[PDB]
């Protein structure tokens, strides 16, 4: 489990790694990209290990750590949704929308997968 | 010091009052009959410890009695305004498919939360394992439906006898109020019966919120000065 | 620690012999609400079982004196036209409109039933209601 | 009292018991 | 002076409409699925139909329609049960549609 | 409580015991308040109220179980099937 704090701490030393990355290959900070940083470290960590997920990578802490929700009581321990105590709110609550939208037409009345 | 006095004027006060949320007012025996309630399963339908509930039987269909049903109505709102009061955690749960939009509506308006879908095992006697470890867990469940699809009882309240949590149920002539804390006897099927629930059980929750509101921003003003 | 025996005792005992024991430090929020507006029977599990021998429900029918004229007015003269409409509370069909012009000639003091039965046919044909028997 | 609550009768409504074809016949 | 509710019982139409089987009443569509009339009336359960085939386009939400009730409630108890296992559905014969 | 390893079945046994506890009232905090027969699976329980300073004549077990709860003083009889469970 990762904290929303942990996650800051990293986007910083990620900012601050990327600017002395660009000072390394001598560019401008300011327009470097994704690309260009995958580049450096291509060139200064050579890595030939079939798997790609296995050489070192230097991407943004957003896409490299996974993705977790909030904590959905607070201090007084109250859940934030109303369907909480079904363990899987937002797939219910997704599913409670999608059915008030039928109720609401019902009411009324290639390349896409 | 401030927080006994606090307790004492906002929590100890309404537990002398015989009814402090004016709850009579919201139901009376006419409206239950406009809303079907009396109606019944018939009598080879009709379960034990339901007879004493149960007024009679009219052509195979059994008849509740609305006396009973307005005393216990009573009672349940009572306590189910009491919770609201003292900030406790409503939920409202109810295995039946026809009303689960009107039901999570209900919870939406009124704050609570509801759980009208499958109920996996575990979710109250090993909910720190699945929720978390600081997970609260509710402090009053209201059944609408106490029966499954399967026309057995419940496997959430015997869960929430486990787990010491209070139970306001709605029974019909085919239901166990065994384990149920305040048992209701009134119809579960009439769509009219549970909109009259969902609309009453929703006025006692606001209401009670309303008055907690207000008693506490009076005692701060009397505090004040 | 708390007690999850549902079938010993109710939850308003296990807790409140528990707070008596100490083991329960604090009492929940929902002890003091039903110790001041206890329920009319505590919640304590009993297993159903089936009644064997000569033992009967006490549910009772539900029977009126009126029952014997709406009977007889279904079985002679048959179901009326007008359809039931069970969503208006003060809806009078042509049966219950025969029993209570039935009921009305017994307040007068008529002795024979079947001239009484007779004299609600006269009744309901001198105020217009359409009586179409079966047979 | 009342007089509206339910008295003690048999039923009313019941049907007479059905006889077969052959039922009072040699 | 307050109405009891053996008084209310007594009086109600449910009460007085007798025996259910082969009696007209009057009731409301409140959900089409899939040419399925789920007709409601003043009963526990309501009752689904098939939509005639003739000018069947007329069935619709809120339309009021003419009824001969069978049974209020299907049940029924089977081999081995200890209980009448139910549809919680009523049972009737969609007549027409009433016409005021 | 059942594991593979016995240390393992005492802290699942041990853990779940703590959750299902009854509440045992206790004559004068040292016995009970009347004799009690019970039979319980083919497994009779006699036990008889006594006076202070008898003792726990009852069983190995029922001494163990009446140390915890805090009964000092009753006289338990058990007849039939000898069942640690039951
Ligand atoms: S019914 Fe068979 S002989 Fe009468
Ligand atoms: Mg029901």
């Amino acid at each position: 489990t990762y904290t929303e704090d942990f996650i800051k701490k990293q986007i910083e030393e990620f900012n601050i790694g990327k600017r002395h990355l660009a000072n390394m290959m001598g560019e401008d900070p300011e327009t470097f990209t994704q690309e260009d940083i995958d580049r450096a470290i291509a060139y200064l960590f050579p890595s030939g290990l079939f798997e790609k997920r296995a050489r070192p990578v230097m991407k943004h802490p957003e896409q490299i750590f996974p993705r977790q929700r909030a904590i959905q009581w607070g201090e007084d321990g109250r859940p934030f949704h109303y369907l909480f105590y079904t363990g899987k709110q937002s797939y219910y609550s997704l599913m409670h929308d999608v059915y008030g939208m039928l109720l609401n037409l019902e009411k009324h009345q290639i390349g896409s997968r | 010091e401030d927080s006994t006095d606090f307790n004492d004027k906002i929590l100890n006060e309404p537990l002398k009052h015989s009814d402090f949320f004016n709850v009579k007012e919201l139901f009376s025996v006419r409206s239950l009959f406009d809303a079907r309630v009396h109606l019944g399963h018939k009598a080879g339908c009709r379960h034990r410890f339901m007879e004493p509930y149960i007024f009679g039987s009219r052509l195979d269909h059994d008849i509740i009695d609305l006396e009973q049903t307005a005393t216990h109505l009573q009672l349940a709102l009572n306590f189910t305004a009491h919770m609201a009061y003292r900030k406790g955690i409503i939920l409202f749960i109810s295995r039946n498919r026809q009303f689960s939009y009107l039901i999570e509506n209900m919870a939406r308006d009124c704050g609570e939360y509801a759980h009208t879908r499958y109920f996996r095992g575990g979710m109250l006697t090993n909910a720190r394992l699945l929720f978390g470890p600081t997970v609260r867990l509710p402090d009053l469940i209201i059944f609408l439906h106490t029966l499954n699809n399967i026309f057995e009882p419940h496997v959430a309240v015997r869960d929430a006898a486990k787990m010491n949590i209070p139970t306001v149920g709605i029974v019909d002539t085919n239901c166990n109020p065994c384990l149920i804390t305040y048992p209701v006897p009134g119809n579960d099927d009439s769509p009219l019966a549970v909109h009259l629930y969902c609309r009453l059980f929703q006025t006692a929750i606001t209401r009670a919120k309303e008055k907690r509101q207000q008693v506490e921003a009076l005692y701060r003003l009397q505090g004040q000065k | 620690a708390g007690s999850r025996l549902e079938t010993v005792g109710s939850i308003f005992s296990r807790t409140r012999d528990l707070v008596r024991a100490g083991v329960l430090k604090e009492k929940p929020l929902w002890f003091d609400v039903y110790d001041a507006f206890p329920p009319l029977r505590e919640p304590v599990f009993q297993r159903p079982r089936v009644r064997y021998g000569k033992a009967k429900a006490p549910i009772q029918d539900i029977w009126y004196h009126e029952d014997r004229i709406r009977a007889k007015f279904y079985s002679v003269y048959g179901s009326g036209q007008r359809a039931f409409d069970l969503f208006n509370p003060n809806f009078k069909s042509t049966c219950q409109r025969f029993v209570e012009k039935y009921t009305e000639l017994q307040k007068l003091g008529e002795t024979d039933e079947e001239k009484l039965f007779v004299e609600t046919g006269k009744a309901l044909l001198a105020e217009g209601v359409i009586l179409r028997r079966v047979g | 009292s009342n007089e509206d609550l339910p008295i003690s009768m048999e039923n009313p409504y019941k049907e007479p018991l059905k006889k077969c074809i052959l039922c009072g016949k040699h | 002076n307050v109405e009891s509710f053996a008084s209310m019982l007594r009086h109600s139409p449910l009460t007085q409409m007798g025996p259910a089987k082969d009696k007209l009443v009057i009731g409301r569509i409140f959900h089409i699925v899939e040419n399925d009339l789920y007709i409601d009336f003043g009963g526990k359960f309501h009752c689904v139909c098939r939509r005639p085939e003739v000018d069947g386009e007329k069935y619709q939400k809120g339309t009021r329609v003419r009824l001969r009730l069978l049974d209020l409630e299907l049940t029924s108890r089977f081999l081995g049960a200890t209980t009448d296992t139910t549809v919680l559905e009523a049972n009737a014969v969609l007549l027409g549609i009433q016409e005021s | 409580g059942k594991a593979t390893d016995r240390m393992d079945a005492f802290r699942k046994a041990k853990n779940r015991a703590v959750h299902h506890l009854h509440y045992i009232e206790r004559y004068e905090d040292h016995t009970i308040f009347h004799d009690i027969s019970l039979r319980f699976k083919r497994t009779h329980i006699k036990m008889k109220k006594q006076p202070k300073g008898y003792g726990l004549r009852c069983h190995r077990a029922i001494i163990t179980i009446c140390r915890l709860i805090g009964i000092k003083d009753m006289y338990a009889k058990v007849s039939g099937s000898i069942n640690m469970l039951s």
